């Protein structure tokens, strides 16, 4: 099983993969303080 | 005397010694001489002095018993003491005599002490004083890890075995002991089995066996994506890679899935790494300078800012950097000196100063790495060629420095030396991108200072030829478009001249065209795009690559027209002539057979042969002639092709020709077979023995053969006719070879029948064969069991099987009571006295079949040996010859008298095999890992006779399975007994059938778990290979 | 060399089987050992000295069907092997073993589950005469029993004592002693010793015992010396003697039938309690204590006693002061402490173990561990530093370099020792804030792939056609080709 | 690994030469003390040569399989071989030092002795004659002497078993090494032919008269002096084409 | 670190229906499924298996091991036997004096490492008797057994041999080996037992994983 089970994941990198969408997660997560 | 006071002092146990020996002693000389062997006398202390030493006509008899009576009471002192007092000599005999009595030693601990014992060794390795014994290649440290690795139960931690086999060329063993720990552990030793794993991980990066290093990644890591980004990247594509770690990264930073700084560091750290190698200097420069690294310097001044300005910065940095100095370092510091030179603020002296220290270190890290050649000195071995052409540039900044003002022709001279040796040194296309890129940056840096001292025309001509060679070998490595664009647009350099700037707008526009803009756009932009510019060939290969675009879709005509202008533009071009031919094949495979553009293409690939790698044409052309035509239109265009065809490289595809010569086509291959035969005699020679109205013309051109060059003829037909004659099978072989055919058959019957096999009989054919046998075989144990098998009219499967084996057995006993070695003379004597008598020369059979291109360098037959060399094999016995060569190495051969009756199809799938061999071992990715297919040669003497090379050591797993029931003593037939009789008992008639397939399975575990156990070739591979590396 | 026929009839021919209760070639290989080292456990028949781990098979049912791997095997992404497989096809064998239990169970036909039977209570609680009357009943039978055979078995040894007497001669005879004669007016007034313990013989009787199955001499049928070599004296002492019929007067209790004490009715074979025939087994086993770990014993030659650490300088860099300050984390402050602690002061080790990076990793500047890098740290953390205490070779050196650096802080507000920061002010150089540039590094890669993707977008949007009027056929080539190659 | 190089090197002090002398010959007479024959030689050894006497020794061994004894590891009993000649080879080259030579001297005439006994037992149901050819193509005169008092010593112990000269050649590895000479004289390097050469050349002068045997064997002696003759290049020293013409033109006028 | 969230909650599971099928099957009903010792087996060792993988499996292999001397506890000695405290009536013996009673000692099935327990040496009772103490024995191991015109019925040998084989073949020290195996009841041999009882829980677990 610690071989062979890989941890589950969300199809939510869809708009994230855009650089428009980098450009938001890059702003969100800095001002995140 | 100190060594007998100090062994008579202490305690005469083993274990007590071993204790004294780890614990105790503190070696207060630093362990400049070896202290194992000291240890060493101290363990043999312990060793008994009674000579329990034992391995695993009157009157003559009376002094021979004396003498055996002299040999034995042979003491372990006559033994030990020569032992010790030559170890002083050599450290290897200390190192040998350590790893063979260590383990013994350490088994003499019992359990309870054992965790003192590791303490007391972990303590003796950790302290300091060893690091003087860093250049003996037989140190201490060595034989220290050797010996525990060979001791099973004892686990050193895995950090410290790292550090001691990387600094102490200790590698192999270190990977031993961290792989030793690495797997077969339980739950509860997952934290030491992941440090275990990091430690070996760490040593496979340092050795750049990078295969396995992405292999155990792929194996312990657990992310999908982490696992598909690393074999993405093993396999050489790098954008993609890229693409997954960013994409990896993006989920852990969103929280999609949990966060694990394991991996998460990799994905870092890989991401930064297919960055730099896919050239992306100008986006690492901020995060270099950002974060703050080590690669700033390779990037920023590298191949990013001038060196000869902005100094201080960079200055700073490598002064930062220095400390632990390693090469990539001093190069750097190297190159500061000589731009510095170039300005006359530094002189040469210092820049030689830098070098010597530069090489020294070189040399250290050079002899840190294991001995044999690994994938890691090929980084050292670029560098040794960075500090030679280091110098040479130096001397040519200091010829340079005395410009002679307009007399630039006195030194252009030696500028000009210089340079055309720079230009066939290159690294080889199949290195790593990273080299390439590093070499053609510091040239290129090298080119622009002597531009900016030159400021009939004296320039930088190289700029472009470098660029244009990288672009290339970015190209064959299949990298994307980022790196060709950066090239060609680096092509057209700033003030370069007129016609260098037509050169690189051209190759520009056939960039361009290689992509879909100027291909959508059509011939107009694809090779029209002002690319014609004084460069016929330019042209041609442009409107080539418009031709095969428009080839690409359905424009046929446009691709026809594009075909044409490209051959007009250069009738000798062989490109263009090459893509006419593919294209009017492809037409002639999509349309029937009632357009016959075989005319044309035939024509076009016979004008295109002229040119390496021309064997897919001539493979076309045959098999283009071998097809239909009724009036023989294609065999006329054969004919009056005026273009001359390549005779040499013909030579591969002889059988396939030969055997084309019976068809229809025999008015063409006769030609080409009587030019083949003139030149290259001996290829065709044996082959066409071999092969013997079809058979006239193979005795015409025998005879055109024989006309010219009698001599090798008469030699060949000699040797071959003595070689058939002198050498043949007795009657035990061909009895041996009658058994084996009818235990295979009987195994065959008995195991492939769908009933139990139960007793099952046999038919008449059996019968048959039983009564032929032991009429033709002499009489013997085989010729009984025959006789016996031939009474039963119908005996069951199972007693002919054991009476056939049983047979087999006794053929196979009298067969290896002959012994194997011989003489040459004896058997032959024409063969041991054929290099006295020989004419002229011959190379050695079967070279030709390689895929070579000249036929210059081929070896040559010396002398046959006169050892003579008797085989069993898995058919029957075969005679094993050597042939000398004229270098002086040797050939073994091997010789098969029954042969086969599907020879011919053997041969056939060799030449496949071959010429995939030959297109395999050019590619990049699969050159860097030396791969080939390692077919044998074997060329056929006469239609019984084949020789093929087999090599000495060659043991097949039918003989390691043999070995292993000869040393346990189990009878080779046990698993096949098991499973008939497991099958048998199976199918009991008073319940209904089982299922076939479950009963096999289980009676295949219960065969791995008792008779046959999984850890057969791994337990004969490690007894024997002593040596872990 | 036995035939293939010989070997497919000898598979058939079944195995001997070997008891639970016999050598193995896995024991302690006798007393070998010290006696130390041995302890010896008496245990009754009915348990066992030994005992396999097992966990419940409902357990392995659950704990395998929580997460079949038929599921995952299909879905692999990494290299399988036939121990997978194996795996798999054994927690299908405990699925459908369990599955076959439960089906069984449900119907009502397992014999392992009874319904629980009723117990008097009058029975249970006093002892009736009969009972009593049961107990001396076994007691008296077991002796007559073994009586019988222990009378047997002398009285054969003694037959066989005088044929060998009527054989080798008055040898076997007693030694004699002088004759006390007493006179007339004497007669005018007028093992073998010591509580014994006699053993009795094995069950075999009469018609087979004149075979003498022995060992390899006669037996011990009487034993008076009673001392055992002074080693199983309190073996035979502290043994419970077997059925007693008064259990010393400890209230009055019942002994009842083994059949009684189960609620299980034993209704099938492997349901069988125990005999109970009330005897001990003999059993040596390794002590305990013995594998515990103990400390090393041994004797020094002429020297070695009391040889005896020192922290020497690791070799210092050139004097310099543009160095930057390398921050260390509290976790780097332990695990710098453990090391130096466990480590034996070999600064290059430590230097090794901190900086063991597993994949291509570029060092940081803030973050690079070199052996002196560590000392620094190690001395600063120390606070119980002292110049003059250093020893060992490159002492002076470190020892000026360190005077410089103190100096160069002194005057100039840099820092150059390194400094220790805790988890909340994370820096610029660590790895817990490298996000932000390798974000920034990433959105400019896309920037430039989005590029390359729409500039070349637009550009392959394009067309044109051409004319395809006097196409030459390349037969017309070749001609002028070898016409150019007559004419040159 | 290390002992053979000492030995043969003489730049080392001659105390560790002779500690790798007394190294080798342990472990040579290890190797010998295994293969033990018979402890009732006397009597056995009389049955023996009156089968052989009567000729049928050989075929009585083989069952209806040829072969009856199994064995295992041929692979390390070859490696075993060729480490057994190499050690003898060393034990030859020892007879040189002057410490060892006395020693060495007793040990090869012990296991000349042993060799020679054990191919009588086996023929009743090897690897001397190759150091016994290393021997007699070392360069060292002393070297020469060992081997060629070696083969006089084989000589003499073979005609005091059989008794007579005429009694021993029919049974004798006599044979075997006259095959092992004259195919040596056939093999490619210079040293083994000149070894062959010269022990021909005893054999054809000092031995006892066995003017048939010779007689029968001539025209291989003949085809091979005249194949050493051939092979050696003039390049080389000619020692060797000097003495097979010499025994050429000598034996050929003798037995004819 | 979730993972062993995941793992402690599928244990707690795991316990907690084996605490409900507990509860519902005892009340009323003796249930002996879920005890593990509670059926006790005296398996034998066979030691022609010799690679040892995968035990369980290769139903040949471990056909292998016949059980012999089935038991019954009671579950107050099924109960000792979990956890790791001694037997009721544990003698342990040292230096000639009474110590602390000694837990058994747990080996592996599978693997072939040294124990710490060994064979039993002899086995005795103290029995008093009439005439004084006793100590019973039996043989630890069971003896070979059998070690030892028309011909007239005296002189028959063979037929002196039965009589002394039948009269002696019930009441031994040590009892045959009379294995509870199911070959006998089938009808059929152990072998064609063991090798179809193989096939069919092999085919069951090939049609459950292509079931999913």
């Amino acid at each position: 099983l610690r071989l062979l089970d890989s941890p589950q994941s969300t199809g939510s990198i869809s708009q994230y993969l855009t650089s428009q969408g980098l450009t938001q997660l890059y702003n969100t997560l800095m001002s995140a303080d | 005397k100190l060594m007998s006071i100090l062994s008579d002092s202490l305690e005469l146990d083993i274990d007590k010694r071993l204790f004294y020996i780890i614990k105790d002693q503190n070696w207060e000389y630093l362990s400049d001489y070896p202290w194992l062997n000291q240890a060493l006398q101290l363990l043999y202390g312990s060793f008994h002095l009674d000579s329990p030493i034992r391995l695993s006509i009157i009157d003559f008899v009376a002094k021979h018993n004396e003498f055996l009576d002299s040999v034995r009471s042979l003491t372990a002192g006559d033994i030990l003491n020569p032992l010790i007092d030559i170890s002083y000599q050599s450290a290897e005999t200390i190192h040998n005599a350590w790893v063979v009595v260590f383990p013994v030693a350490y088994s003499a601990i019992e359990s309870r002490y054992e965790l003192e014992f590791t303490r007391a060794l972990v303590k003796l390795l950790f302290k300091d004083y060893h690091i003087r014994q860093q250049d003996a290649r037989p140190n201490v440290i060595k034989s220290l890890l050797d010996g525990v690795g060979k001791c099973p139960g004892l686990h050193l931690p895995p950090h410290l075995v790292k550090y001691l086999g990387s600094n102490y060329n200790a590698w192999y063993g270190a990977i031993k002991l961290l792989e030793e720990l690495s797997e077969g552990q339980g739950i509860d030793n997952q934290k030491i089995s992941d440090a275990n794993q990091d430690a070996l991980l760490e040593v496979y990066m340092s050795l750049q066996e990078d295969d396995m290093f992405y292999g155990t990644w792929r194996r312990r890591a657990k992310y999908f994506e982490t696992n598909a980004a690393l074999s993405y990247e093993q396999i050489g594509i790098w954008d993609k890679a890229l693409q997954l770690y960013e994409a990896a990264q993006i989920k852990a930073r969103s929280g999609v899935f949990p966060f694990g700084e394991s991996e998460y560091s990799l994905w870092e750290d890989h991401w930064i790494y297919c960055a730099e190698k896919l050239q992306h200097w100008e986006i690492l420069t901020e995060l270099a300078k950002h974060e703050g690294f080590t690669d700033l310097l390779l990037e920023c001044g590298w191949r990013g800012a001038d060196w000869i300005a902005d100094r201080e910065p960079l200055e700073q940095s490598v002064k930062t950097v220095m400390d632990i100095p390693t090469p990539r370092r001093q190069i750097f510091q190297t190159f500061l000196a000589l731009q510095g030179f170039s300005q006359q603020k530094d002189t040469l002296q210092d820049v030689s100063r830098l070098c010597d220290e530069g090489i020294q270190l070189t040399l250290r890290k050079w002899n840190a790495l294991p001995q044999r050649v690994t994938r890691a000195h090929i980084g050292l071995l670029h560098t040794f060629q960075q500090y030679v052409e280091l110098m040479e540039a130096s001397q040519v900044y200091s010829s340079l420095v005395t410009t002679n003002a307009q007399n630039l022709d006195v030194k252009s001279q030696e500028l000009k030396r210089v340079l055309q040796a720079w230009r066939e040194r290159l690294p080889n296309v199949w290195d790593d991108i990273n080299i390439w890129n590093d070499l053609v940056t510091w040239r290129q840096h090298v080119f622009g200072v002597i531009n900016r001292v030159y400021m009939a025309y004296r320039g930088y001509h190289e700029m472009a030829w470098v660029i244009n060679r990288f672009a290339h070998v970015a190209r064959k490595h299949e990298m994307p478009e980022v790196c060709i664009n950066q090239l060609t647009k680096i092509y057209t350099l700033p003030n370069i001249e007129i016609q260098e700037a037509f050169l690189k707008l051209r190759e520009q526009a056939k960039c361009h065209y290689q992509n879909s803009s100027e291909l959508n756009t059509g011939l107009d932009v694809i090779s029209n795009t002002n690319l014609v510019y004084f460069a016929t060939q330019q042209k041609a290969e442009f409107f080539t690559l418009k031709g095969m675009f428009l080839a690409k879709l359905n424009a046929k005509d446009e691709a026809n027209q594009a075909f044409a202008t490209a051959v007009q533009i250069d009738l000798n071009l062989p490109k263009a002539w090459a893509e006419w031919g593919f294209f009017n094949d492809r037409r002639f495979k999509e349309n029937p057979e009632e357009i016959f553009h075989a005319k044309n293409a035939i024509s076009c690939y016979l004008q295109a042969a002229g040119l390496g790698k021309t064997r897919k044409l001539l493979c076309r052309i045959l098999w283009l002639i071998s097809l239909d035509d009724a009036a023989g239109s294609l065999a006329k265009t054969f004919e009056d092709h005026h273009g001359e065809s390549p005779v040499w490289y013909w030579i591969t595809f002889v059988p396939q020709l030969l055997t084309s010569l019976s068809h229809k086509e025999a008015k063409i291959v006769r030609h080409i077979l009587i030019q083949i035969a003139k030149s290259y005699p001996q290829s065709l020679h044996f082959q066409l023995r071999t092969t013997k109205q079809p058979w006239q013309d193979v005795e015409e051109i025998m005879g055109i053969l024989k006309t010219a060059y009698p001599l090798l003829a008469l030699s060949l037909e000699s040797l071959v006719d003595q070689l058939n004659q002198r050498f043949k099978c007795n009657a035990d072989e061909d009895a041996y070879r009658l058994v084996i055919v009818l235990y295979n058959d009987g195994v065959q019957q008995m195991n492939r029948v769908a009933n139990p096999r139960e007793e099952v009989k046999l038919p008449a054919a059996t019968e048959a064969s039983i009564s032929r046998f032991a009429d033709s075989v002499l009489p013997k144990n085989i010729r009984e069991v025959f006789e016996q098998d031939i009474i039963a009219c119908n005996p069951n499967l199972e007693t002919y099987i054991s009476k056939l084996r049983k047979w087999r057995d006794c053929l196979e006993e009298k067969l290896d009571r002959s012994y194997g070695k011989a003489d040459l003379e004896r058997v032959s004597l024409h063969l041991s006295l054929f290099h006295h008598q020989k004419f002229e020369d011959i190379e050695i059979p079967g070279q030709y079949l390689l895929h070579k291109d000249n036929n210059n360098h081929f070896i040559k037959i010396e002398r046959f040996l006169p050892t003579l060399d008797l085989v069993r094999g898995s058919n029957g016995c075969y005679k094993r010859m050597t042939i000398r060569g004229n270098d002086g190495s040797l050939h073994p051969f091997a010789v098969q008298f029954p042969a086969a009756r599907h020879c011919r199809r053997e041969e056939r799938i060799f030449q496949l095999f071959r010429i995939f061999d030959d297109a395999l071992s050019r590619k990049v990715q699969s050159r860097r890992r030396n791969i080939s297919l390692t077919l044998p040669i074997a060329v056929p003497l006469s239609p019984h006779i084949r020789i093929l090379n087999d090599d000495k050591r060659y043991t097949t797993l039918m003989g390691i399975y043999e070995e292993f029931c000869r040393r346990k003593g189990q009878s080779r037939d046990e698993p096949f007994a098991y499973t008939i009789q497991k099958l048998r008992a199976a199918f009991d008639p008073r319940l209904p059938k089982p299922d076939i397939v479950s009963v096999r399975a289980e009676v295949l575990a219960s065969i791995q778990s008792t008779l046959v156990p999984s850890t057969l070739l791994k337990d004969y591979y490690t007894e024997k290979f002593s040596n872990y590396e | 060399a036995p035939t293939l026929s010989s070997l497919i009839r000898k598979y058939a021919q079944d195995e001997v089987p070997i008891r639970p209760d016999d050598p193995t070639d896995r024991d302690l290989n006798f007393e070998l050992l010290d006696r130390n080292k041995t302890i010896i456990q008496a245990l009754p028949e009915i348990y066992p000295h030994k005992i396999a781990d097992s966990a419940s098979l409902t357990e392995l049912y659950y704990l395998t069907q929580t997460f079949p791997l038929a599921k995952l095997l299909p879905r692999s992404h990494k290299s399988l092997t036939t121990d997978a497989y194996e795996s798999a096809l054994l927690e299908g064998k405990i699925a459908v073993l369990y599955s076959r239990i439960e089906e069984l169970k449900r119907q009502r036909k397992w014999s392992l589950r009874q319904p629980k039977r009723f117990i008097d209570p009058f029975t249970r609680e006093s002892p009736t005469h009969w009972d009593h009357l049961l107990a001396e009943m076994k007691w008296l039978s077991v002796d007559i029993m073994e009586e019988r055979k222990f009378k047997a078995a002398s009285c054969v040894q003694l037959a066989q004592a005088v044929s060998d007497y009527w054989t080798y001669g008055k040898i076997v005879c007693i030694q004699r002693k002088p004759l006390i004669f007493l006179t007339d007016e004497e007669i005018k007034e007028r093992n073998p010793k010591d509580e014994i313990i006699p053993p009795a013989l094995p069950t075999y009787s009469m018609g087979d015992y004149k075979r003498l199955n022995q060992n390899a001499e006669p037996f011990k049928l009487h034993i008076g010396l009673d001392d055992f070599k002074k080693e199983d004296l309190v073996l035979v002492e502290k043994l419970p003697l077997s059925f007693i019929f008064d259990d010393n007067l400890s209230d009055s209790k019942k002994k009842l039938s083994e059949y009684e004490k189960a609620p299980i009715a034993a209704i099938s074979t492997l349901l069988a309690p125990p005999e109970d025939d009330e005897w001990y087994k003999i059993v040596i086993r390794r002590d305990p204590a013995s594998e515990l770990s103990a400390s090393l014993d041994y004797q020094k030659g002429l020297f070695g006693a009391s040889s005896q650490l020192k922290p020497p300088k690791p070799p210092p860099i050139k004097n310099l002061e543009l160095r930057t300050p390398t921050i260390w984390l509290p976790q780097d402050d332990k695990l710098l402490i453990r090391y130096v602690a466990e480590y034996a002061f070999n600064w290059d080790i430590i230097s090794a173990h901190l900086s063991a990076r597993p994949a291509r990793a570029y060092v940081a500047n803030i973050e690079r561990r070199t052996p002196w890098q560590c000392f620094e740290r190690y001395i600063q953390l120390n606070d119980k530093f002292q110049f003059t205490d250093m020893r060992g070779q490159y002492a002076q050196s470190a020892q000026a370099w360190l005077e410089a650096a103190h100096k160069t802080q002194s005057t100039t507000k840099r820092r150059i020792s390194p400094l220790g920061v805790g988890i909340e002010s994370i820096q610029r150089g660590h790895r817990r804030l490298r996000w932000g540039s390798m974000l920034d590094a990433m959105r400019k890669c896309m920037r430039r792939r989005e590029n390359i993707n729409r500039s070349s977008q637009v550009e392959r949007k394009h067309t044109s056609d051409d004319k395809r009027t006097n196409v030459p056929t390349p037969e017309e080539l070749s001609r002028l080709k070898y016409d150019r190659d007559k004419a040159i | 690994s290390a002992a053979f190089s000492l030995l043969t090197d003489p730049r080392p002090r001659i105390h560790y030469r002779i500690n790798s002398f007394k190294y080798i010959s342990g472990i040579f007479q290890l190797f010998l003390g295994a293969t033990q024959l018979p402890d009732d030689y006397a009597n056995r050894l009389k049955e023996s040569m009156d089968i052989i006497l009567e000729d049928t020794i050989a075929p009585d061994e083989p069952l209806n399989k040829l072969h009856h004894f199994p064995v295992k590891d041929i692979a390390k009993y070859d490696s075993q071989m060729e480490l057994l000649v190499k050690l003898l080879e060393s034990i030859f080259y020892a007879v040189s030092l002057q410490e060892v030579r006395e020693e060495s001297k007793a040990l090869i005439r012990g296991t000349c002795n042993h060799f020679i006994l054990l191919y009588f037992n086996k023929m009743v149901i090897n690897c001397i004659f190759d150091a016994i050819i290393y021997a007699l193509s070392s360069d060292n005169s002393a070297v020469r002497s060992m081997g060629l008092e070696s083969v006089q010593l084989i000589y003499d112990s073979c005609v005091e078993l059989f008794g007579n000269i005429d009694c021993a050649l029919k049974f004798a590895p006599l044979n075997v090494m006259c095959s092992k000479f004259i195919h040596c004289c056939f093999e490619e390097p210079y040293h083994k032919k000149l070894a062959g050469c010269i022990g021909l050349e005893m054999m054809l002068n000092s031995l006892d008269i066995p003017m048939k045997y010779f007689n029968a064997r001539q025209l291989e002696i003949i085809r091979a002096l005249f194949y050493v003759l051939r092979d050696t290049a003039p390049e080389l020293p000619c020692e060797v084409t000097n003495t097979a013409k010499r025994l050429i033109l000598n034996s050929l006028k003798e037995w004819n | 670190s979730t993972v062993l969230n995941e793992k402690d909650e599928a244990i707690n599971r795991a316990v907690a229906e084996k605490l409900r099928q507990r509860k519902e099957s005892d009340r009323g009903w003796v249930n002996l499924t879920d005890d593990p010792f509670n059926p006790f087996l005296q398996f034998t060792n066979p030691d022609s298996i010799l690679e040892k993988g995968h035990f369980p499996y290769s139903s040949i292999a471990a056909a292998l091991f016949e059980v012999d001397q089935s038991n019954y506890f009671d579950p107050e000695i099924t109960q000792l036997i979990k956890d790791k405290k001694p037997l009721p009536r544990t003698l342990c013996f040292k230096d000639n004096a009474l110590t602390t009673p000694l837990p058994p000692s747990i080996y592996e099935v599978a693997s072939n490492n040294k124990l710490d327990v060994t064979a039993p040496i002899c086995k005795v009772r103290k029995r008093m008797g009439r005439r004084g103490l006793w100590i019973d024995r039996k043989m630890t191991v069971d003896e070979p057994l059998d070690e030892f015109q028309g011909m007239n019925v005296y002189d028959s040998v063979d037929d002196a041999n039965s009589r002394l084989r039948s009269r002696f073949s019930f009441d031994r020290d040590v009892p045959l080996f009379n294995p509870v195996d199911p070959s006998e009841l089938n009808q059929i041999s152990s072998q064609t037992q063991s090798i179809r009882f193989g096939c069919m829980l092999l085919t069951k677990a090939y049609e459950q994983v292509h079931q999913a």
